[PDB]
C-alpha cells in the first residue's frame, strides 16, 4: 500500500508529506528520497495503512492538482513499483527448460575481436548508446519546458490578478447601476400614486 | 565498490552474475532486480569486497565487450547511484533555509476553480502529460528496435558463415592459381 | 439629579428610555410626559439615582449624539427646572416687602369702560395677541420643517450609499490604473530583453551555420582530391 | 375645570388668586408657580369645583380684562393641559404594531461620526438649535415691547387724567351756559306777562 | 324782598358755579403745564439716546467695512 | 519618387489619394491596385513628382498618423520596390557565371521514380506545402483579428465619450465643493460678526433703558414734591 | 492563359523558361522577375496560348515535380493573380451607396493625439506591426529549413548512391546464384538420362 | 418729453446716461444733477426727442430693471416734474377774487408776541418741524436699509453662484446617466437580434 | 444770497415777496416757484442783493415770526442749495477715479432672468417701492394735519377772544370789589 | 559448352568482385564522412546548450532583481 510522489517542491521535509497526504488516510511514514550529498532527489515515497486509502489518494491527486506549497506545482503520484534486491532469483526459481540450456552454451567470457559475437554485440552497444542519447534529449527537452514555465510564473500571476480585479470591478459597477436604477424606478412609482 | 548492471537476458541469475564478476575479484553478493511476479527486470547490482576490483571492472567493461549468455547481448556497467529510502530530509536542515518557513505559510491544498493556482496547475499538468507521451514514444521505439535485432539472429550468423566460407574459397583459388 | 429629555419618538416608552440612559448611571425611574389622550408628548425627565451620573449624561450628550430609535432623531438633554404647583407664594413672604400691601388697595376688578385702566388693558391685550401670533408662527414653521425633514429619509440615505459606492469605485479605478501601468512596464522590459535574446541567438546560429558550411566545402574538396 | 392664569402682577399670592377668582365660583385651590429660589414664575393655576365655573371664568376673563391689583396688567387665562408624569406609557399600552418593529430594529446607541446617522442627526440638531434661537428671539421681542409699555404708564395715566379733567370741565361749562340762558329766558317771560 | 327771592337764589347758585368752574380752570392749567414739562424733558432724553444709537450704529458699520474689505483682500490673495 | 500605401479603405479612389497626399508635395499618379474584378485590394502606389516630397510624406506618415476615411483606417507607408516585368534576366549576363553552363548541362525534366532527384524534390515539395500552410494560417489569423477589431467600433467610442464626461463631472464637482466650503467659511465669519454686534446692541440698549427708568423715578419724585 | 512559377533556382534565365516550359506548349512569353539591381526575385511569369494548355501545365507541375536544373529543387507553379494598376477606381465605378456617404463624413486628416481616433489608430498600428512580426517569423522559419535542406543535399546524395549500388550488387549476386543453379540442374538432369 | 432717473450709481456720467438710454431712442440731452462740490446728487435729467419713446422708456424701466453698470442696482425712472421759476405769479394772472381781498386785508408783518397770530404761528411752526422730523426719519430708515442691502452683496452673489454651479452639475450628471442608459439599451436590443 | 422761503400761501406773488424781505436789505429777485399749470407749489426763492443781509433775514425769520397773509401761516426760511442743471458730471473727471473704468466695462443692461443680477435688482425694486410708500404715507399725514389745522381757524380765534374778554372781566370785577369794599368802609366810618 | 559457361561465369565473377570493392570503399568513406559530421554536430549542440544555460541564469538574475524592485515599490 505504497505510492511514489514525483515533482516535489524545491524545499520539502519528511513530515510535510505525511501531514499533506494524511487527508487520504493514515499514512505510516513519508520519506523524501535523498542522495548521499543530502539534497532531495525530487522523488518521495509514501505508504498508506490500507488499499482503499491509496486508491482514494491516487484518484484525487490524479484528477485534481494537489499543491502542497505556495509554489503552484502539483505533485504527480504513481504506484510505487516494488523492486527487491534481496532475493533476485537463485537457480531453483529458474525453470531450467530447453531454453535454459540453449542459453547456456558458453561461460561468461569476452568476445574476441573479429568474431561474429563482437560485430553483433557492437551493434547492440550502438543501440544502447542511441537509447541513452534519446533519453538525454527527452530529459533536456523537459528541463527546458519546465524552466520556461517557471519564468512565466510571475507574469501569469500578475495578469490573472489584473483580470480578477477588473472582473469584480465591472461587477461592482453593474451592481451600483442596478441599485441606482431600481431606486429611481421605485421612488418614481411611489410618487406617482 | 558497487557496480550497477543491466542489459542482461532474464535467464542469467544470481550465481552466474556472481560467477562472471568473480574474475574481477571477490564477490560477496551480486543480486539482480526482480519485480513482484518473479520476472527479472534486467537490472543487476554487484557489490565488491574491494574498491580497486570494482573500479577496474568498470575500466575493463568500458572499452571491452562482455557476454553472459549464448545470445551475444553485452553487459553494461556504470557506477551505482546511492539513494536513501529510510532517512529523508529532516526538519532541522529544512529550516536552515531562511525562506523555508515563509514557503510553508500556505497549507497543502487542492486549489480552487478560477483561481490563479488552478489556472497554472493546468499548464503544469499538460507539460507532465506531454513528457509522459515522449517517454512512452522512446520506450516504444526501443521495444521495436529490440524486436528488429532479435529477428536478425539467424540471418546475421548465416551471412557471416557464408562470408567466411567465401573468403576461404577465394584464398584457396588464389593459392591454386599461383 | 434630573435632566430634561426632549425630541424623542412617539414610540419610545419608559423602559426604552431607562435602558438607554442606564449607560451613564442608575435609573430609579425615567418617565416620558404624557397628555390626557395617552399620546406621548415627545418630552421626558430622567431621574438619576446619583448626582454624578446625571452630570455625566449631560456632559456626554452635549457634544455626543445619542439616539433611541432606528430613525435618527437625536436626544437632547437640558437641566430640569424645578417648579412647585402646590405650595407657591404665601402671604408671609409677600407682605414683608412694604409695596405689596400698598399694592392691594384696589380690589380685583374688571376695569370699567371709559376709565384709564380699561384704556390701558386694551394696549396690554394687543401685545398678548401679538405674542400669541408670533408663537403660532414658530410652531407652524417647525411643524412644516419637521414634516419636510421626514420627506428626505429615503433620498438622503440613497445619496449617502451612492456616494460611498462611488468613492469605492474611484479607489478601485485608481488601483487598477496603477496596476495596469506597472504591468505594462513589466511586459515592456521583458519584451526588450526577449528581442535582445533573439538577436544574440540569431547571430550565434548564423556564425555556427557558416562554420558548418565551411567544413562542408573543405570536405567536398577532400572528396574531389581523393577521387583524382 | 382647571384653568391657568398668566402674566401675573409683580406682587401676588395664593390668597390673591383665590379671592379674585372666587367671583366665578368656589376655588378648590389656587397656586402661584414659584421657582426654587422663591420668586414668582409669572404664571398660576386655578382649580374650580365644577365645569360651569371654569367655562364662565374663562369666557369672562377672555372677553374682559381682569385686573387684580393697582397695576393695570390684566391676566391672560387659558385652560390647563393635564400633563401626566406618573404612569408615563408602559409597553402594554403601546400597540407594538409593525411600525414599532421598524422603529425597533437597532439598539439605542451613538451615531458613528461620518456615517449616515451622524449626518442626519446633525441636520436634526441644527433644526432644534435654530428653533431655540427663534423662540429666544420671540421672547426677547415680547420682553422689549413689555418694557416699552411699562414706562409709558405714567405718560398715559397723566394724559388721561388731563383729558378727563378737560372733558368734565367742558361739561360743567355747558351746564353753566344752559342754566344761565334758561333762567334769563324764564325770568324775561315772567316779566313780559 | 318777595319779588327778588328767586333772582337772589339764582345769583347765589350761579356765583358758586362760576367760582367752582374757576378753581377747575386753575387746576387744569397747572396739570397741563406740568404734563408739558414732563413730555418736554422726556423728548430731550429720547433725542439724546437716539443720537447715541446712531453713532453706535455708525461705528459698527465702519467696523464691518474694515472686516469686509480685509476679507475681500484675503479672498483675492487666496485666488492668486 | 514612388511610395507604397496599404490598408486602404474599400471606398478610396485615385483623386482621394492625390488630394490627401498633395499636402506633402505634387502628385503625378496615384493609383489604387485592383484585381481582375476591379475590386480594391486595399493597397496603392503613389508616384510623387519630386523625391523630397515623397520622402517627407513617408516620414510624416510614419511618425505621424494619417487617416483618410471616417472609420479610423491609418494608412501605413513603405517605399515602393521596382520590379522589371516586360524584360527578364539577360542570358548573356547569366552566362557570365562559369558554372551556369555546368548547371544547365542537364535539361529540365520531371525526374524519374526512384532517382535521387525525385526523392529530394519530394522533400522540397513537403517544405513548400508547410510554408504555404503557415502563410494561410497567418492570413486567417489576421482576418480574424481585423473582423474582431471592426466589431468594437462603437464600444471604444462610447467608452472614450463616457470617460471624458466622467472626468469633466469630477472636475466640476471638485470646483463646486471648493467654492461651497469657502462660502460656508464666509457665512460662519459673517454670523460671528453679526452675533457680536447684536450682543453689544443688546447691552447698551439695556443700559439706556436703565438710565431712562432712573430718570422716570427721579421725575416721579419731582412731581410728588411739586404736588405737595 | 497565365501561370506564375515560384522557388526558381539561383542560376536561371528567361530563355531557360521559354526552353523548359515549351514542353507544355508554345510559350508566348516568359520572364524571370528581376529587381532593379539585377538579382533574381525567385518568381516568374509564364504566359501560354490556351487555357487548357495552361491548366494542364499547372496540374502537371502540381502532381509532378518539374525539375529545372541539376540542383534537385522543383518549382511550384501557381495561377497568376492579375493585378490591374491602370484604371484604379473611377468615381462612377464606386457603388455610391449610403455606406459611401457614411465613410465620407470627414475629409482625410490626421488624428489629434489624446482623442478616440488617435488611440484607435494606435491600436491599428500595433495590429499592422503584428502582421510584420509574424510574416518575418514565417520567412525566418522557411529560410532556416531551406538552408538545412541545402546542406543535407550531399549527405543524402551519397547515401542514395551507396544504397543504389548495394541494391544493384544484391540483384546481380541473386541473378548469378539463380543462373548457376539452373545450369547445374540442367546438366544434372541431362547426365541422369 | 423729459424723464427723470433716480438712484444713480456713485460713478456716473451724463455721457453714461446718454449711451444707456439711447437704446429706447434718440436723446437730445441727458444731464446728471451735480451740486457745487462735484458729488453727484444721485438723480438725473433725461430729455428724449419724442413722447412715444419717452413712454416706452418709462414703462420698460418700470417693468424691467435697467441696470447701468457692474454694481447691481437698477435706476428707478419717473416723469420729470416741470417746475417753472420764470413767470412765477404775475398779478394779472392771479384771479384777484374775494379770497384774495380777504387774504390781503393786512400787509405782511411780524406776529406780536402773546397774541392770536403769534400763538397760531407757533402751532404751524410746530407742525412743520414735525413734518421735517418725519422726513428725516424716513431718510434715515432708507439709509440703514440701503447699507444693509449693500452688506448682503457678496453673500447673495456667492450663494447664487453656488446654486448655479450645483444645478449645472446636476443637469450634466443626469445627461451622462441618460446617455449611458440609452446606449446600454441600444446595444442590448442590438445583440439579441 | 439765496433763502428757501416756503410754506407760502397760494395768493403770494412776486412783488409781495420782493417787498416783504426788502425790510432786511435790497432784493434782486424773488419768485414763487410754479409747476407746469402755473399754480404755486407753495414755496418760493429769494435772492438778496447783499449776502450778509440775506443772513440777517434768515435769522430774523428763524427766531422771529413772519406772516405774509391774513391767515397765520409763518414763512419758514432755510438757505437754498445749489445744483448744476446744464453742466453735469463730466466723464473726464469721472475717468480720474481708477474704479470708474473697471466699472464701465460691463454695458448697461436689463439683467437676465435667473441671473444673480436679476434677483438683486428685484430686491432693490422692492426697497424702492417701500421708500415710495413711506413717502406717500408722510405726505398724506401732513396733508391731513394741514387740513385739520385749517379747519380750526375760527375756533381758536373765538376762544382767544373769549379768553381775553374773560381776563378783562375778572380784572374789572377785582376793581369793583376793591372800590366797593373801600366805599363801604369809608361810609361806615362816617 | 562447359568452357564458355566457365568463361562467362568467371568474367561476371570478377565484375562482381570489382563492384563489391567499389561498394565497400564507398561505404567506408561515407562512414568517415558521417562520423565527422556527427562530431561537429555534438560539439555544436554542446556549445548551444552552454550558451542557453548562461542566458537562462542571466534572465533569472534579471527576474530576481525585478521582483526586488517591485517589492521596494509596493512598500
Amino acid at each position: 500500500a505504497s505510492l511514489t510522489v514525483r515533482n516535489l517542491p524545491q524545499y520539502v521535509s519528511n513530515e510535510l508529506l505525511e501531514e499533506a497526504f494524511s487527508v487520504f488516510g493514515q499514512v505510516e511514514r513519508a520519506v523524501v528520497i535523498v542522495d548521499d550529498r543530502g539534497r532531495p532527489s525530487g522523488k518521495g515515497i509514501v505508504e498508506f495503512s490500507g488499499k482503499p486509502a491509496a486508491r482514494k489518494a491516487l484518484d484525487r491527486c490524479s484528477e485534481g492538482s494537489f499543491l502542497l506549497t505556495t509554489f503552484p506545482r502539483p505533485v504527480t503520484v504513481e504506484p510505487m513499483d516494488q523492486l527487491d534486491d534481496e532475493e533476485g532469483l537463485p537457480e531453483k526459481l529458474v525453470i531450467k527448460n530447453q531454453q535454459f540450456h540453449k542459453e547456456r552454451e558458453q561461460p561468461p567470457r569476452f568476445a574476441q575481436p573479429g568474431s561474429f559475437e563482437y560485430e553483433y554485440a557492437m551493434r547492440w552497444k550502438a543501440l544502447i548508446e542511441m537509447e541513452k542519447q534519446q533519453q538525454d534529449q527527452v530529459d533536456r527537452n523537459i528541463k527546458e519546458a519546465r524552466e520556461k514555465l517557471e519564468m512565466e510564473m510571475e507574469a501569469a500571476r500578475h495578469e490573472h490578478q489584473v483580470m480578477l480585479m477588473r472582473q469584480d470591478l465591472m461587477r461592482r459597477q453593474e451592481e451600483l447601476r442596478r441599485m441606482e436604477e431600481l431606486h429611481n424606478q421605485e421612488v418614481q412609482k411611489r410618487k406617482q400614486l | 565498490a558497487a557496480l550497477s548492471v543491466r542489459n542482461l537476458s532474464p535467464y542469467v541469475s544470481n550465481e552466474l552474475l556472481e560467477e562472471a564478476f568473480s574474475q574481477f575479484g571477490p564477490i560477496e553478493r551480486a543480486v539482480v532486480i526482480v519485480d513482484d511476479r518473479g520476472r527479472s527486470t534486467g537490472k543487476g547490482i554487484v557489490e565488491f569486497a574491494s574498491k580497486p576490483a570494482a573500479r577496474k571492472a568498470f575500466e575493463r567493461c568500458s572499452e571491452g565487450v562482455f557476454l553472459l549468455t549464448t545470445t551475444p547481448r553485452p553487459v553494461i556497467v556504470e557506477p551505482l547511484e546511492q539513494l536513501d529510502d529510510e532517512d529523508g530530509l529532516p526538519e532541522k536542515l529544512a529550516q536552515k533555509n531562511p525562506m523555508y518557513q515563509k514557503e510553508r505559510e500556505t497549507p497543502p491544498r487542492f486549489a480552487q476553480h478560477g483561481t490563479f493556482e488552478y489556472e497554472y496547475s493546468q499548464r503544469w499538468k499538460s507539460l507532465d502529460e506531454m513528457e509522459k507521451q515522449q517517454r512512452e514514444q522512446v520506450e516504444k521505439n526501443m521495444k521495436d528496435a529490440k524486436d528488429k535485432l532479435e529477428s536478425e539472429m539467424e540471418d546475421a550468423y548465416h551471412e557471416h558463415q557464408a562470408n567466411l566460407l567465401r573468403q576461404d574459397l577465394m584464398r584457396r583459388q588464389e593459392e591454386l592459381r599461383r
